[PDB]
RNA sequence: UUAAUUGCGAUAACGAACGAGACCUUAACCUACUAAAUAGUGGUGCUAGCAUUUGCUGGUUAUCCACUUCUUAGAGGGACUA
RNA sequence: UGACGGAGCCAGCGAGUCUAACCUUGGCCGAGAGGUCUUGGUAAUCUUGUGAAACUCCGUCGUGCUGGGGAUAGAGCAUUGUAAUUAUUGCUCUUCAACGAGGAAUUCCUAGUAAGCGCAAGUCAUCAGCUUGCGUUGAUUACGUCCCUGCCCUUUGUACACAC
């Protein structure tokens, strides 16, 4: 809202930032990008 | 028009105050509207009370205290520091004396100066313990009207009792002086100094 | 100090390690549709007014 | 053990139990324009003894300028009647 | 037959029996007037119902309150509840039921606890502590 | 219409009775007053020397008028109080049996209060008359 | 108020019965400042002397001072019931004696040395500086130095 | 979801047992079925203060009437989130 | 918001002599214990409305280490015990040594509970500072969270299985 009201240019696109975060297994587990799963459902290739 | 009298004596002034219009003895609950929108809906207004001592179910639900009277809350906080636990009779005596002193001084509305002191001493920014990681820090948190009035009452009470400890002046006049000082604004009363010092540290670590 | 008045429009929920604070969302009387995420030290309920010394900050997530 | 102090002089008040004309006239010319009057008021704003303050309060009220609002023990309130 | 109604106000242990009948318009406790117990605070507290309803409703009504039990505050609370219930019973049995209803409406509007007796009965104390819930002390060494 | 010590305040009426009995001075005081502390728990004796015995007598007589039959043990239990037993916690201690018994005897001698059957003591006819006369003097002086 | 000349009658510290007394307090409590006699005996003596208690300690007559002197010299000559005194049926004679500020300490020392000389358990305890009244000394009375 | 393997439910499980509940006391609201010189009201057996004005406070059994709607009771009533 | 002196002065579930005494109602004395007869008994009627405490009013002390300490110690009366002397206990008299929100730490508290103050039974030949029950005034931040201490379930890893 503040950026829209303080913008000079109307109908501004308001771009978004794009990046790829590569996590090692330890850091991913610690930061809960992934987590320990049960043995049967470790085989779920499907994301939620 | 006739005076309907009863053989049991009842004072003429209180009979008149009953017959003409409902009112307290010396203070009016009318025309005491405040602009403190943040603290309205918590202080009991438009509900006059004959005596501040009430055995009311106020600590069962959540916001029963909101419609609980504020004068009762002040006289409740006045019972503290150990041996002064209970003794609502003593508490009511002291608050009656304090209101009489604040009535003889500062001839404006006594409940109005009381509430102005409450709002001025109520801290609006506080600090909460944030874990931080190893070194616990303070976090500057805004927003609490109930805690604002609660801390104002607590601050006024403990300042009055700290003043009234180990001295010749009685708790009634100490409390009255603290209330008038906080209401008018003097940067000298112990409650208001503590509130602004807490405010300063909260803004510093904000 | 510039003081702004805002009313809580939804109590988002209690947060913090010990739970002593509550995240709420507040709406400003001026500039309709302007809402800010704030935190509460004491209790807070629906339709409650609010005094803010500064209003240019938000708290999104706490863990 | 440890004294837990520094052994310095205290306030050492000189609360007056006897006075003279030079203080009697001062208190007589001072008791007006006093919105709130009590033992604490007399002691702190006059630097006089508690017993002398009590006696002066009794005498002034027996003559009659101030009137009482409360007769409760340990707290007497007197306001001058205009 | 002098028409008398028997009510009673209760507290932790304070029981106050109120006999409300057609007389000269008096209130008496233990044979002594309610107006002259001189507590300077509880006097106004027991005046509360009379002050709020006026002397219109005590023209020729005698109300005798006999108290037993509890401390001073409990006794005055029992007194006020008993006298309120006695006036209610009088205005229902003899004066108009509409008058009783409006009296009770005024009583409730001033305070809801005026009609309802308090029921915060004391909690029994359990072993291993000085009070009902407080424990003694947990010293480890 | 109707004067009674119940209908009058207690403190002012008893002060009036004390002043009246002090003016008359015909109570036959025991003589060892001004040396006793009215009890056994007090740490400081009373303040007024020639006083306070009129007060004690007025209080006991009025208490008997309220009650029906009351003995010296009841008087002592009634006038007792919490005693500061040093470090040990305060406990109730009775009043002085000798002084209660002697004020009962003085009331007996003056006829204000008389022996009663079934054990105990009752406010006498002339004592009640004098008590109500003092109370009525109080209602006439205040009103 | 009442005007008394600013003579030597007002002194910051004065002598009374071989002790030092500061005024500006009640006469009775000034007597309590005397060693060996306290509030009870002081108030008894003042009340039996029939001198007004609400009066201050500024003006006191020579006849009144001699009155107090004679009271303390011969309390029984002044019809005192003889159980207020602090020494009943003394060992020397068996009479009733009222101590002075020095007499009370001399009497206390005399009975202390008497117990030590007679070598009782009480005397041994008083010599050793322990508790003699049967108190529990296993956890109390440490800082005896 | 509150205190609950407390339940609703999906389901290689169905049907059960013990724990939880359920149960037994405690304090609370009973103007009812049945109450005694132990908690009272009016005349009275005797008497006083405010007076010949209608009441209170007093002090007692067999000389009686109406009630336990305050102490305590026993087939017992409601509260189960209505 | 305290200590004291005077006028009011409120709970019941608790206890009680038969092979020889339990709590107490007294004509006489003392702030004290104790005698002559039984009003008390095989007990809701007697002790006991257990008239029991900060609680309501008029003053003194009044900020000065004070009247809060009987810590401590020496003088007299006594219930109990055939011995209370190294105060069993109670009552008359004194010194003044600590006490300016009390450091690291550590314990209890959701509606009359915390706390304050008091009462009864237990142990008893005799005394509660203890425990078990009751009575008077009464609590802001609790319908929140696992950050600390612990848990319960599930998943998971384990070289553990007297089991971290």
């Amino acid at each position: 809202r503040d950026l829209s009201e303080a913008s000079v240019y109307p109908e501004y696109a308001l771009p978004k930032t794009y990046n790829k975060l590569h996590y090692c297994v330890s850091c991913a587990i610690h930061a809960r990008i992934v987590r320990v799963r049960s043995r049967e459902d470790r085989k779920n290739r499907a994301p939620p | 028009f006739t005076p309907v009298v009863l053989a049991t004596p009842i004072p003429e002034e209180v009979q008149q105050a009953q017959t003409e219009i409902k009112l307290f003895n010396k203070w009016s609950f009318e025309e005491v509207e405040v602009k403190d929108a943040s603290l309205v809906d918590y202080v009991q207004v438009r509900q006059p009370i004959f005596v501040a001592h009430t055995a009311g179910r106020y600590a069962n639900k959540r916001f029963r205290k909101a419609q609980c009277p504020i004068i009762e809350r002040l006289t409740n906080s006045l019972m503290m520091n150990g041996r002064n636990n209970g003794k609502k009779l003593k508490a009511v005596r002291i608050i009656k004396h304090t209101l009489d002193i604040i009535n003889v001084l500062t001839d404006q509305n006594p409940i109005q100066v009381v509430v102005d002191a409450i709002t001025n001493t109520g801290p609006r920014e506080d600090t909460t313990r944030v874990g931080g990681g190893g070194a616990a820090r303070r976090q500057a948190v805004d927003v609490s009207p109930l805690r604002r009035v609660n801390q104002a009452i607590a601050l006024l009470t403990i300042g009055a009792r700290e003043a009234a400890f180990r001295n010749i002046k009685t708790i009634a006049e100490t409390l009255a002086e603290e209330l008038i000082n906080a209401a008018k604004g003097s940067s000298t009363s112990y409650a208001i100094k503590k509130k602004d010092e807490l405010e300063r540290v909260a803004k510093s670590n904000r | 100090t510039p003081v702004t008045l805002a009313k809580v429009i939804k109590v988002l929920g209690r947060t913090g390690s010990r739970g002593g604070v509550t995240q709420v969302r507040v709406e400003f009387l001026e500039d309709t549709s302007r809402t800010i995420v704030r935190n509460v030290k004491g209790p807070v309920r629906e339709n409650d007014i609010l005094v803010l010394m500064e209003s240019e900050r938000e708290a999104r997530r706490l863990r | 053990k440890k004294k837990w102090s520094k052994k310095s002089m205290k306030d050492r008040a000189q609360h007056a139990v006897i006075l003279d004309q030079e203080k009697y006239d001062r208190i007589l010319k001072e008791v007006p324009t006093y919105r709130y009057v009590s033992v604490s008021v007399l002691v702190d704003r006059l630097k006089i003894g508690g017993s002398l303050a009590r006696i002066a309060l009794r005498h002034l009220e027996k003559e009659g300028i101030i009137k009482p609002i409360s007769k409760h023990s340990k707290q007497a309130i007197y306001t001058r009647a205009t | 037959a002098v028409p008398s109604v028997q009510t009673f106000g209760k507290k932790k242990s304070a029981t106050a029996v109120a006999h409300v009948k057609a007389g000269k318009g008096l209130i008496k406790v233990n044979g002594s007037p309610i107006t002259l117990v001189e507590p300077e605070i509880l006097r106004f507290k027991v005046y509360e119902p009379l002050l709020l309803v006026g002397l219109d409703k005590f023209s020729n009504i005698d109300i005798r309150v006999r108290v037993t039990g509890g401390g001073h505050v409990s006794q005055v609370y029992a007194i006020r509840q008993a006298i309120a219930k006695g006036l209610v019973a009088y205005h229902q049995k003899y004066v108009d039921e509409q008058s009783k209803n409006e009296l009770k409406k005024a009583f409730t509007s001033y305070d809801r606890t005026l009609l309802i007796a308090d029921s915060r009965r004391p909690e029994p104390k359990k072993f291993g502590g000085k009070g009902a819930r407080s424990r003694f002390q947990k010293s480890y060494r | 219409p109707g004067v009674s010590v119940r209908d009058v305040a207690a403190q002012d009426f008893i002060n009036a009775y004390a002043s009246f009995l002090q003016r008359q001075g015909k109570l036959e005081v025991p003589g060892y007053v001004d040396i006793v502390k009215t009890s056994s728990g007090n740490e400081m004796p009373p303040q007024d020397a020639e006083g306070w015995f009129y007060k004690r007598a007025a209080s006991v007589a009025r208490h008997i008028y309220m009650r029906k039959q009351v003995g010296v043990g009841k008087l002592n239990k009634l006038y007792g109080g919490a005693k500061s037993r040093g470090v040990r916690p305060y406990k109730h201690i009775d009043a002085s049996g000798s002084i209660n018994r002697k004020v009962l005897q003085a009331l007996e001698k003056i006829g204000i209060v008389e022996i009663s059957p079934k054990g105990g003591r009752r406010i006498s006819e002339n004592g009640q008359r004098d008590l109500d006369r003092i109370a009525a003097q109080t209602l006439e002086e205040d009103e | 108020s009442l005007v008394v000349q600013e003579q030597g009658s007002f002194q910051h510290i004065l002598r009374l019965l071989n002790t030092n007394v500061d005024g500006n307090i009640k006469i009775v409590y000034a007597l309590t400042t005397i060693k060996g006699v306290g509030r009870r005996y002081s108030n008894l003596v003042c009340k039996k002397a029939d001198v007004d208690l609400h009066k201050r300690a500024g003006e006191l007559t020579q006849e009144e001072l001699e009155r107090i002197v004679q009271i303390m010299q011969n309390p029984t000559h002044y019809k005192i019931p003889a159980w207020f005194l602090n020494r009943q049926n003394d060992i020397t004679d068996g009479k009733d004696y009222h101590t002075l500020a020095n007499n009370v300490e001399s009497k206390l020392r005399d009975d202390l040395e008497r117990l030590k000389k007679i070598r009782a358990h009480r005397g041994i305890r008083h010599f050793w500086g322990l508790r003699v009244r049967g108190q529990h000394t296993k956890t109390t009375g440490r800082r005896r130095a």
